């Protein structure tokens, strides 16, 4: 719609840096909770297979 | 200032919430307080820097 | 109330100060990259100015990182390269010194061999940093008081890890590279050699450690008390004594019967701090090489207190009484 | 006697109580209302120590030991030769320390300077107070204070430290010790700059504040300034005194187990995988 | 070695006595280094006292002052001594306070007393005056805190004596030193300096509690509006700190 | 109106590119989630 | 598309340094994760294969 | 006309052209490397 | 591929070369130290075994 | 254009040419060293 | 090749001092590693041959 | 053309020729020393 | 040959003190590691010879 | 032509000649010392 006006408030260079840092940290955190579980831990799951 | 201190106040308030919130779902006071202190420094620090 | 000069009420920031220069050409090794931090400027200077990088600074930093890596990467290998376990046990892991069976010879890598190699790089890094302090003072045409004071700290650093192990003839007498482990070594060292409280030099070094905190609280508060008379400009008060130096002197003269000058306070300050590791270095050197038991030394020299009361808890209460039953 | 510049500062007034009744100087010392009480309490405590030393049987300064009462006596008064003399000296010692701080207020008020010095001394008193009355009150007996002996009060530290099986693992001891080793480091470095700038190599002009300011910029990449070092130097020393009070007031009134066991919260966090 | 020289005097015992001798020499050296200023002792009447202390005066040391200001040998006659002090003894003997003969704040005695420093501005490494107004300074501005320029100045009794017109900074260390006060016609005539350590800055005003409204007209002035000499700095600062005790009788008299 | 000193036309141009990147980042994330659900469903 | 405009916002010197340390640190972390697993530790696997 | 780094629109495409080529070259090796290690010890 | 030479326009050759030299050696020491930790790739321990 | 370090387009070409030749020589040694190591004690 | 141009980028003083310290530190390190082992320690091998 | 350190191109070539002369002399001693040690106690 | 030009870039005053202390510490170190070994300790060997 | 230390070519040439005389003299004494101690107790 008219969401493009957000850049009249947010500095594009100041928000891109924050978005890039946030996205990677979020991705690493979700990848880490999976390994904490015993069901979705593909590293330990592969060891169980062919054993 | 009057905004950095206010943002710091939100951080310490969140840390108290984080401490009691983790104690409710188990954990312990010291275990909860450590994440509350950690949440105070990060969220409180980010707020004071992200917006002034 | 009156404004106590603990936090600056207003900060002014101008062009960055690149520092003074002379014919030694200090500027050609300077980074010329400055940044200003307002948070730290509430209590001190707000400028993170350029750093002089020469060769003693570079050599120390590179060799210091090698010691940091060798100790650190050994710790990571100790927990089987498990990062979550490395973080969890970070304060408990270490790089233990060689076993006592190897004497002064080079031990195997897994049994203190990497400790010697890592300690070699730390020794190079520390000495290189001392040379940088000595070189910078010479290039600035200033006194070598910074280098001499830092040499006093290195004296305990050398004795604790290099000189004493050679005198005992065993590399096993060094200090492990760990957060909690070098606290364990400190406690075990006192227990093994009697009671380190009764070491006269340990007692003497504590006198100068307490005096150092004593005197810097006294000097820090006195200068803040006279900062309304421009007392923080200590150097100009030495060359032209103002009312700040007079009142600071008279305050202590009326309190404890004698005082110092704006220059002489820093001679007291320098010597108490410098004597803290100098005296301790002698005490550690004599421990094991000469005495081997400090409390028995105290009993022999008649300064160990004697007690006449009983020792068991049965002489003061009962098990049922303590439990309230 | 006076100094070369002392005469113009010895003016009447500035007392907190007593006015000009005690407002005079004895030698270099300033006597006030609190200088009278300081003289009384310090002399009374000093004489009682040697009276107890006489009954102890030894006058050797290393071996003199005035000990608190037993834990059985509780918070009440004890016989003078069975621990009551220690309690009286403690009252005299507290009265002499508080009077000394209040005397410093009168002196710095007469000179028109700040009250930073008496406030800093109060932290030292607070550390002494929390060792001899505050902690014994929480633990319920006057026998938990350290004895008044040169080497006896080290034995109290040794046993109190080992009463928690490893006293280096105390989190407040960890913080408090870091402040001594740093304050001495700050004291050594600050005292070196002023000495180095004011005493250059022979035949060279003395250096100003700019030269020492740029030395640490060249040395560690940051200089705190002439005002900042004293401002942060007092804070390091005051924090050292405060955190040392914390490490001993939580050992027994707040924590009774061994200090290594305290860190079990960090080892057994839910986040750590098993 | 574990063998004693005689009795029970081993190497560890020998090192202890060596330190005792060294410390005694160190204390003697340290104390004499503190006697470079203020000695001989003198007495309340101004004559040299019969007692001078166990420590003799140290040998002369020379400071090579920069910017062509000559040398300075500290042990010797003091050029900072003041003359014609407006004080009288309250007792015929020694050890008793002096009573001012006039206005203590004007005469500069006690807490309001200054010292006869050099009548030249302090200089930085380059040689220019150290303390200058921000109007002369180039590229300097307020980066944090509350800007006090334009705020009214409220005295110790609540009177408003004027508004802050300028503020003097130490461009060498980027630190604020003084605030200029534009005195109102009802209170003063021109501009006065107050050091940053005696002023508390609020959101709408700056408060100085050591000086009442009527004491502002007598604050010492600077010879030039672009620099302040060491003597003028010492006179200005002493005046404000002298008001912490001489502003009114309630401050001088005991609080209890 | 414009706190960033950026005109309306530029902001509209900037948003269109940012949307294009956001969809591409989301499209990869969608395809990745079907792969994980097929291999090891969590519902 | 027209993603090239990111360089009108990001400074190439500052971005290139940022991803240079990020890429290696990410690579080192992943290589270390495998060394902590019994199944993917190629150093320990070779020892077992020899025996 | 918009530029916060002083870069020109025409030369921004020049910089991005080689960055993408560096991206594909770096990614191509990684895909081959991941294909090689999946054959060695698959994780699925 | 053929036009990567433009990286030297962005990067100063002086600081890149110094950084590359430190990184390359610190890399080389890392793997050499890793191999010495393993029981299978320790060439010093292997030579003793063959004795 | 687009000179951030003072180098020209023509200047940087031979600087990269020698660097790549130095890169290949360093890489060629590593391949030979790695090939010898795999024969001596294989890790696959 | 054309490697002589490396001196157009690097300061001859800086490389030589850095290389001298770097070369000695390796030589001491590798010698120490040899001393650690039981097979390449030439001091004990002479003792064992007695 | 390009000289950050200041010394000229022909000057650089003169210094490099000497540096390689020292480098090969240092390497030649190392190779002989390494060869002698391998004959003494081979590590392969 | 041509190595005499090393003095055109190294200060002889600075090199000699560095070249001087380095020789003594090296000589002291070798005399110490040689004394630690039982075979090469000439002080202990002389006592053994006298028996 | 070049001197980072302000020494002319002639001075450096004769400075090195004196330095090498000391270096060879130091090495000559060391060679005899190693030769003598190898006869006493060989380490090979
Ligand atoms: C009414 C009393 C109320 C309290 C009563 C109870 C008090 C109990 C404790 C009593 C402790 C002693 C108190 C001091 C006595 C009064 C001082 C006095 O009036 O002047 C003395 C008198 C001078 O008369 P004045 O009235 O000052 O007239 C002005 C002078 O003429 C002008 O001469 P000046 O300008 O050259 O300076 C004069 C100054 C000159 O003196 C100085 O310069 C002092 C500088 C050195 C002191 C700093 C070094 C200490 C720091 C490190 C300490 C740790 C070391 C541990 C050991 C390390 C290994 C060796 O003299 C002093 O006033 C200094 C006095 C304080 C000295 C330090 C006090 C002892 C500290 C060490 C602790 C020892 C334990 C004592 C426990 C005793 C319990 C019975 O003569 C002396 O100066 C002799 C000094 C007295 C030494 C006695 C110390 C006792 C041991
Ligand atoms: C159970 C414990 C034992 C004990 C065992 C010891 C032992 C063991 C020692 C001391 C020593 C000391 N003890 Mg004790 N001590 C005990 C009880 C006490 C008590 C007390 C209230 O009970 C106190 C106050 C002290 C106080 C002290 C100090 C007086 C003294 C330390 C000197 C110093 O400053 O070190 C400062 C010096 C160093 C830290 C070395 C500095 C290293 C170099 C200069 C820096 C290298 C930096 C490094 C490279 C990292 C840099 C990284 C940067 C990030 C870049 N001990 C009990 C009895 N004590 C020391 C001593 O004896 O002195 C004679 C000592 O060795
Ligand atoms: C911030 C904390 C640091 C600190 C600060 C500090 N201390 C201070 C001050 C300050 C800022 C002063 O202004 C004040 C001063 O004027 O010093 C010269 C002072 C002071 N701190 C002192 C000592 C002192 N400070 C110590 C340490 C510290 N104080 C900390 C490191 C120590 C330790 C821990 O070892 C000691 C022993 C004095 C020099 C002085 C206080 C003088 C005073 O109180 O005088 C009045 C009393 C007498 C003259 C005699 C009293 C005698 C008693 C009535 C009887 C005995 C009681 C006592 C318990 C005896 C115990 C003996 C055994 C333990 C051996
Ligand atoms: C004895 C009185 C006090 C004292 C004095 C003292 N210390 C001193 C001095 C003085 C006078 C100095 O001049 C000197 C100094 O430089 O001060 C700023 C110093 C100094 N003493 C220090 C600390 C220190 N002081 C201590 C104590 C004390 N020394 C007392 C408090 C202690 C203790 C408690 O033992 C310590 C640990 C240093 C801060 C400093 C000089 C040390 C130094 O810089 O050594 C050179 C080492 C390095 C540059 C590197 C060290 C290791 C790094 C952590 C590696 C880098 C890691 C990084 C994350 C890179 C990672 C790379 C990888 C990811 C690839
Ligand atoms: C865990 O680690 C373990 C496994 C333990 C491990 O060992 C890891 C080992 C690893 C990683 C090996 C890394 C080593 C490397 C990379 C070797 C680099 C070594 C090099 C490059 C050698 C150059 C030597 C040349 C010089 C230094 C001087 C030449 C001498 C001449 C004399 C110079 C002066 C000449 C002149 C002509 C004068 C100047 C002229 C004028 C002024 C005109
Ligand atoms: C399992 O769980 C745990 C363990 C937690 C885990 O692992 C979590 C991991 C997770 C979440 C991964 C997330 C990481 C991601 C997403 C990283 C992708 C990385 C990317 C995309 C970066 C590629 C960059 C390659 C380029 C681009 C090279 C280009 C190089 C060339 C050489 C440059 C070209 C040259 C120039 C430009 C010259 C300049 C030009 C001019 C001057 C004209
Ligand atoms: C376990 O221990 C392990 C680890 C195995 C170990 O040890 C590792 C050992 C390792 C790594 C060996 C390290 C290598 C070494 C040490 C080789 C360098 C040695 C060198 C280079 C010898 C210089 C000798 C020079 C002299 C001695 C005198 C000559 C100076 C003369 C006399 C100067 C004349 C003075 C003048 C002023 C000239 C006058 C002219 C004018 C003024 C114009
Ligand atoms: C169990 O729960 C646990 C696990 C606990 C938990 O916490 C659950 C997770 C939770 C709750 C997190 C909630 C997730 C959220 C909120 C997701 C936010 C994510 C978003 C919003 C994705 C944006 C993607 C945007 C991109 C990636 C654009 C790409 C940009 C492109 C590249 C364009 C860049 C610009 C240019 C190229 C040029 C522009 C300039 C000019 C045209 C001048
Ligand atoms: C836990 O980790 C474990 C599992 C242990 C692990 O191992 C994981 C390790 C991991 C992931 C690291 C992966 C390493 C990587 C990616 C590093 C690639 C390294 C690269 C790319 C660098 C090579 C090339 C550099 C040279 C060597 C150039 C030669 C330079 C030449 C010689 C210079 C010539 C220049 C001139 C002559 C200048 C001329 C001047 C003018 C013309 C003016
Ligand atoms: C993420 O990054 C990576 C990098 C991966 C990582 O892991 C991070 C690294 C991590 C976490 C390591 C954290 C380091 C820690 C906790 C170390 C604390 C250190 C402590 C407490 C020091 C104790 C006191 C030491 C003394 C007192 C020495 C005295 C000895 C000196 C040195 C004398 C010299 C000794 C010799 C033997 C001489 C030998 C010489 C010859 C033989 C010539
Ligand atoms: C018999 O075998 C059977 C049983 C059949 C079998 O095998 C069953 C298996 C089956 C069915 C498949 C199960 C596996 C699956 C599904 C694998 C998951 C697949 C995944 C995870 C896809 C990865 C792609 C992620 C990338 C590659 C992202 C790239 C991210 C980029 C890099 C974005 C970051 C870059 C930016 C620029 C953003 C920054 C922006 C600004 C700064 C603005
Ligand atoms: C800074 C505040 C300090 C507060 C100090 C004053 C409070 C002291 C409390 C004294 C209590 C007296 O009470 C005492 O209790 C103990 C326990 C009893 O002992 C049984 C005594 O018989 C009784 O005399
Ligand atoms: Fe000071």
């Amino acid at each position: 719609s008219k969401f493009y006006k957000i850049w009249l408030i947010f500095d594009p260079r100041r928000v891109f840096v924050a978005q890039g840092v946030f996205l990677f940290l979020l991705a690493a955190m979700i990848h880490l909770v999976l390994l904490s579980t015993e069901h979705f831990n593909w590293f330990e799951l592969a060891a169980a297979n062919a054993a | 200032m009057t905004c950095t201190i206010t943002c710091w106040g939100i951080g310490v308030l969140l840390g108290i919430m984080t401490t009691v919130g983790l104690m409710v779902v188990g954990w312990s006071f010291l275990q909860g307080a450590f994440m509350g202190v950690l949440a105070w420094l990060i969220v409180g620090g980010v707020l004071a820097v992200a917006v002034c | 109330p009156e404004y106590q000069n603990i936090f600056t009420q207003v900060q002014v920031q101008g062009p960055a100060e690149l520092g003074v220069d002379n014919e030694n050409n200090l500027t050609e090794e300077r980074t010329t990259g400055t940044g200003f931090s307002q948070l730290i400027g509430w209590i001190g200077n707000a400028q993170l100015g350029p750093i002089y990088l020469g060769w003693f600074g570079i050599i120390s930093l590179v060799t210091g990182t090698l010691w940091f890596n060798i100790v650190g990467f050994n710790m990571l290998s100790q927990v089987g390269y498990s990062i979550p376990e490395f973080i969890r046990q970070l304060f408990w892991l270490a790089l233990e010194p060689p076993s006592p069976e190897y004497g002064l010879r080079m031990p195997p890598l897994d049994d203190g061999g990497w400790f010697i190699i890592a300690s070699f790089f730390l020794l190079v890094s520390v000495i290189s940093w001392w040379l940088r302090s000595y070189q910078l003072a010479e290039m600035h045409k200033m006194g070598k008081h910074v280098a001499w004071a830092f040499a006093a700290a290195i004296w305990l650093f050398l004795v604790l890890g290099l000189f004493r192990p050679i005198l005992m003839g065993s590399w096993s007498e060094a200090v492990p590279y760990g957060i909690f482990p070098h606290l364990d070594w400190t406690t075990a060292f006192s227990i093994r050699y009697g009671n380190l409280y009764y070491n006269p030099f340990h007692a003497l070094s504590i006198v100068f450690l307490y005096g150092s905190v004593l005197l810097f609280a006294m000097h820090g508060a006195t200068i803040l008390a006279v900062t309304r008379f421009g007392g923080d400009r200590e150097l100009e008060q030495i060359y032209d004594r103002g009312t700040a130096s007079e009142r600071a002197g008279l305050f202590w003269r009326w309190t404890m019967g004698f005082n110092a000058t704006m220059e002489g306070i820093h001679r007291w300050a320098w010597w108490f701090a410098v004597l803290t590791p100098i005296t301790g270095g002698i005490g550690i050197l004599l421990t094991g090489t000469v005495v081997d038991n400090w409390f028995l030394w105290a009993v022999e020299h008649n300064f160990a207190p004697d007690y006449t009361q009983d020792y068991g808890y049965e002489a003061y209460t009962t098990y049922d009484g303590f439990l309230g039953r | 006697a006076l100094l070369s510049f002392e005469r113009k500062y010895r003016v009447r007034g500035g007392t907190l109580i007593g006015g000009d009744l005690f407002d005079f100087w004895v030698g270099p010392f300033y006597v006030g209302f609190f200088g009278v009480t300081t003289a009384f309490f310090a002399l009374l405590g000093t004489i009682l120590i040697f009276w107890g030393a006489s009954q102890q049987g030894t006058f050797n300064p290393w071996l003199i030991n005035i000990a608190p009462p037993d834990l059985s006596y509780g918070l009440g008064m004890a016989p003078l030769m069975e621990g009551g003399l220690w309690q009286i000296i403690t009252i005299c010692a507290i009265g002499a320390f508080v009077s000394w701080a209040l005397r410093e207020v009168e002196i710095c008020r007469k000179l028109g300077m700040g009250y930073h010095v008496p406030f800093a001394f109060s932290v030292a008193i607070f550390a002494y107070v929390t060792l001899v009355v505050f902690r014994p009150l929480l633990m319920g007996a006057w026998g938990h204070g350290f004895p008044y002996g040169i080497w006896s009060h080290l034995d109290w530290v040794s046993n109190t430290g080992y009463a928690y099986l490893h006293f280096h693992y105390n989190p407040a001891h960890m913080i408090a010790v870091t402040f001594f080793f740093t304050t001495t480091l700050a004291l050594a470095l600050h005292g070196a700059l002023v000495l180095s700038a004011a005493n250059p190599p022979k035949g060279e002009e003395v250096k100003g504040p700019d030269n020492e300011d740029t030395f640490f910029r060249d040395f560690i990449g940051y200089s705190i300034g002439t005002l900042g070092i004293h401002r942060v130097g007092l804070l390091l020393a005051l924090n050292a005194g405060f955190w040392s009070a914390v490490c001993i007031i939580i050992s027994g009134p707040v924590w009774t187990k061994g200090w290594p066991e305290w860190w079990n919260w960090w080892l057994e966090m839910p986040i750590w995988p098993s | 070695m574990e063998e004693t020289f005689f009795g029970n005097f081993d190497l560890a015992s020998l090192s202890l006595w060596l330190f005792y001798g060294f410390f005694a020499l160190l204390i003697y050296y340290l104390q004499t280094e503190n006697m470079r200023e203020g000695y001989p002792l003198e007495d309340d009447d101004g004559n040299t006292a019969a007692n001078q202390g166990p420590f003799p005066l140290p040998k002369e040391k020379t400071f090579k002052l920069q910017h062509g200001r000559g040398e300075l040998t500290l042990p010797g006659e003091d050029v900072q001594r003041r003359d014609n002090l407006a004080l009288r003894k309250t007792a015929h003997g020694n050890g008793f306070p002096m009573e001012p003969t006039g206005d203590p704040m004007l005469d500069g005695v006690g807490p309001a007393s200054w010292s006869k420093r050099r009548d030249v501005p302090e200089l930085d490494a380059h040689g220019h005056p150290k303390i200058v107004p921000m109007s002369a300074a180039e590229g300097f501005g307020v980066s944090a805190g509350t800007d006090p320029r334009g705020l009214p100045v409220m005295a110790g009794d609540g009177e408003i004596v004027g508004l802050v017109s300028d503020m003097w900074i130490d461009e060498a260390e980027q630190l604020v030193r003084y605030l200029e006060i534009e005195l109102d016609p009802e209170w003063g005539d021109g501009k006065r300096l107050v050091q940053r350590e005696m002023v508390r800055i609020k959101s709408d005003r700056v408060k100085v509690r050591s000086i009442y409204g009527k004491h502002f007209k007598n604050v010492p002035k600077t010879k030039s509006p672009n620099q302040v000499t060491l003597l003028e700095e010492d006179k200005i600062m002493a005046y404000y700190a002298g008001g912490t005790l001489y502003a009114d009788e309630s401050r001088l008299e005991p609080q209890l | 109106l414009s706190f960033t000193g950026l005109t309306d036309e530029q902001a509209q141009e900037l948003h269109s590119v940012y949307m294009s990147g956001l969809w591409l980042f989301s499209a990869v994330a969608v395809v990745a989630h079907l792969a994980t659900f097929i291999w090891r469903p969590w519902f």
